[PDB]
RNA sequence: AGGAGUGGAGCCUGCGGCUUAAUUUGACUCAACACGGGAAACCUCACCCGGCCCGGACACGGACAGGAUUGACAGAUUGAUA
RNA sequence: AGCGUGUGCCUACCCUACGCCGGCAGGCGCGGGUAACCCGUUGUGAUGGGGAUCGGGGAUUGCAAUUAUUCCCCAUGAACGAGGAAUUCCCAGUAAGUGCGGGUCAUAAGCUUGCGUUGAUUAAGUCCCUGCCCUUUGUACACACCGCCCGU
């Protein structure tokens, strides 16, 4: 833990721009593979990602040292009962069809 | 094969909580009760710095943290 | 930019084997069997064997889509 | 004749920076260990080198029980 | 590529090792002609596993 | 602060920068090739990678 | 009685000159930790034994200072001067001389400690 | 009735006997004993003279602009520019 | 002659050829190598003969190595010529002597896993010891002989 809460409202913002994601466990170390160079520390923003996948209320899988998540409806729902943002904004990630 | 036998000192020790005045009377002062104050703190003239950095004073080597200026006559 | 080439076996190895262990605990229950990859010029297609596909596509294939992305932000292989 | 100075016994020691001459039998052996300095400093390579054991540290309790036999 | 591993995940019973073995062949095949000649015979639809690197040099 | 004590001394045989790719295991890792795998979990998979017993 | 030289140089004179030729006429031991380099936390004990030495009445024996500094000295001029150091579970205090070049700090701790013999019985004795 | 190299004469480590900070997990003969691919400073040490930032989707209690987070050498710390 | 190793998803750590020159790895530049391309055609026996502790030369740069990393020369002399009970392994490129490369990793090995070079005295047998198996046989054993069991 230990997490402030602009970090908070900026990682809100990276799942709700992102949605569907993989992660690997990376905490001491400096420079990531994949999730660097965002301009937010990266402890504070996998802490972050912690927090969201075990609040919990939304699954996890672990296996081969990674998480592949599957946000529940139910997390869609709480943030948006919780940051208030209508889910008329349609994710971005509904094109290649 | 034995315990770590980590009992010998220090039995149980008490938090550390700093008796932080919620009143600003060991801070800042205006010792002039009018609209135009003194302020009981030298310029800096480093522009490193802030506009707005107020530093404190101890025995010696006002500790900032941020520039670890110390006022010597060189 | 360029490793060994018995690093290059091993790591390509390493795909096939982790993709093998990620789609089989992905689809178990979606009677897959098994996972190839073919050689084509700059591009790596791969095909996937199932005992059904109608649930493996499933509806405008959501879960088609879902794992090619997570494939995809995965393994870092170009868009 | 600057012939190259690396064929005498005892190089570079204290007391003289340029390699003396001595002679007579019975004195080389004794001066083969020069233990007097290391002994007075009261350190523990004196009380190594005095019990005829092992200075830089050669194993001896399965193997290297030679040194006195 | 030779790796010899200890059988047993423990350390327990006699002392026995996988060897394993991963045989890697490499050919080169030299020819004079120009870079469309080498990518219309390139896709042939190769059977899987014969990695190609075409080189000019 | 935080940089006043990271980054002091170079850790060049730093163990702890390396674990198995599938478990995380800090033992008996392969290195060799690249695997970096416990080599429990390397011959689980040995015989995906193209490993294979000939000899 | 004169003062015991080292190597029949003295040391007041080299050390107020660089370091070019410095190691012309030294002993081995310490023949390359002089030329190994400066990093962080080295002038702490410099700087302890300056205290010390200062701080301290002439011809007498001075306070006893903790550290377990296991390092080098390249400037012998603390003669008179001299270092205590953690040990086991006590402190350890070791004479100093003019001869500094040749030796190190941790070359005089003593802890390989006699066997506690036993009478081992019940067991194997045969 | 053979033999060669044998553990003894030229490069230390496993684990039990084995004072405290030293004899530190699992393995009770062939099927334990440089075996856990385990070459002990340290991240892997639980025999270790020492400490800290702590762990709660909840069941019960203390109640908000301060209820402290690795974060100063020189009076010191129990090696330590903690 | 090696069998083989060698540099970014990680990652900051890869293998190595000329000059300052005391006598060479080498304290700094200097290029090659994603590797069949570079490393790399890698006088009758303690005397002269194989080293008992241990000291100097420039040290490879690993905080600390001594509370395990780091060269050979002066010939200072050690039962200096087949080894208590009990003994493990081995039948031809055996054993043994050697070095070399990987795993561990900082080119960290005295370990292990492989590789070559030198290289063969003995036996092409038996069930005596230990143990195994394609039989008959005995049993009061079946937790199976480390059994069962008798006697104040």
């Amino acid at each position: 833990m230990l997490m402030p809460k602009k970090n908070r409202i900026a990682i809100y913002e990276l799942l709700f721009k992102e949605g569907v994601m993989v992660a690997k466990k990376d905490v001491h170390m400096p420079k990531h593979p994949e999730l660097a160079d965002k301009n937010v520390p990266n402890l504070h923003v996998m802490k972050a990602m912690q927090s969201l996948k075990s609040r919990g209320y939304v699954k996890e899988q672990f296996a081969w040292r990674h998480f592949y998540w599957y946000l529940t409806n139910e997390g869609i729902q709480y943030l948006r009962d919780y940051l208030h943002l209508p889910p008329e904004i349609v994710p971005a990630t509904l094109r290649r069809s | 094969k034995k315990r770590k036998k980590k009992s010998y000192t220090t039995p149980k020790k008490n938090k550390h909580k700093r008796k932080k005045v919620k009143l600003a009377v060991l801070k800042y002062y205006k010792v002039d009760e009018n609209g135009k104050i003194s302020r009981l703190r030298r310029e800096c003239p480093s522009d490193e710095c802030g506009a707005g950095v107020f530093m404190a004073s101890h025995f010696d080597r006002h500790y900032c943290g941020k520039c670890c200026l110390t006022y010597c006559f060189n | 930019v360029q490793i060994s080439k018995k690093r290059k076996f091993v790591a390509d190895g390493i795909f096939k084997a982790e993709l093998n262990e990620f789609l089989t605990r992905e689809l178990a229950e979606d009677g897959y069997s098994g996972v190839e990859v073919r050689v084509t010029p700059t591009r790596t297609e791969i095909i996937i064997l199932a005992t059904r596909t109608q649930n493996v596509l499933g509806e405008k294939g959501r879960r088609i889509r879902e794992l090619t992305a997570v494939v995809q932000k995965r393994f870092g292989f170009p868009e | 004749y600057k012939i190259p100075d690396w064929f005498l016994n005892r190089q570079k020691d204290v007391k003289d920076g340029k390699y003396s001459q001595v002679l007579a039998n019975g004195l080389d052996n004794k001066l083969r260990e020069d233990l007097e300095r290391l002994k007075k400093i009261r350190a523990h390579r004196g009380l190594r080198h005095f019990w005829g054991l092992r200075v830089r540290g050669q194993h001896t309790k399965t193997t290297g029980r030679r040194g006195r036999t | 590529l030779r790796i010899t591993t200890r059988k047993t995940p423990c350390g327990e019973g006699s002392k026995t090792w996988d060897r394993f073995q991963m045989r890697i062949h490499k050919r080169l095949i030299d020819l004079h002609s120009p870079s469309e000649i080498v990518k219309q015979i390139t896709s042939i639809s190769i059977e899987p596993g014969v990695e190609v690197e075409v080189t000019i040099a | 602060g935080h940089q006043q004590l990271y980054w002091s001394h170079p850790r060049k045989f730093g163990q702890g920068s390396r674990s198995c790719r599938v478990c995380s295991n800090r033992h008996g890792l392969i290195r060799k090739y690249g695997l970096n795998m416990c080599r429990q979990c390397f011959r689980q998979y040995a015989k995906d990678i193209g490993f294979i017993k000939l000899d | 009685f004169r003062k015991f030289t080292y190597r029949g140089v003295d040391l007041d004179q080299l050390l107020d000159m660089s370091y070019e030729q410095l190691m012309q006429l030294y002993s081995a031991r310490q023949r390359r930790r002089l030329n190994r380099g400066l990093r962080r936390k080295q002038h702490s004990l410099l700087k302890r034994l300056r205290k010390a030495k200062k701080e301290a009445p002439p011809m007498e024996k001075p306070e006893v200072v903790k550290t377990h500094l296991r390092d080098m000295i390249i400037l012998p001029e603390m003669v008179g001067s001299m270092v205590g150091v953690y040990n086991g579970k006590t402190f350890n205090q070791v004479e100093i001389k003019p001869e500094m070049i040749g030796h190190y700090l941790g070359e005089f701790s003593i802890t390989y400690k006699p066997v506690k013999h036993g009478r081992p019985g019940i067991g194997a004795t045969h």
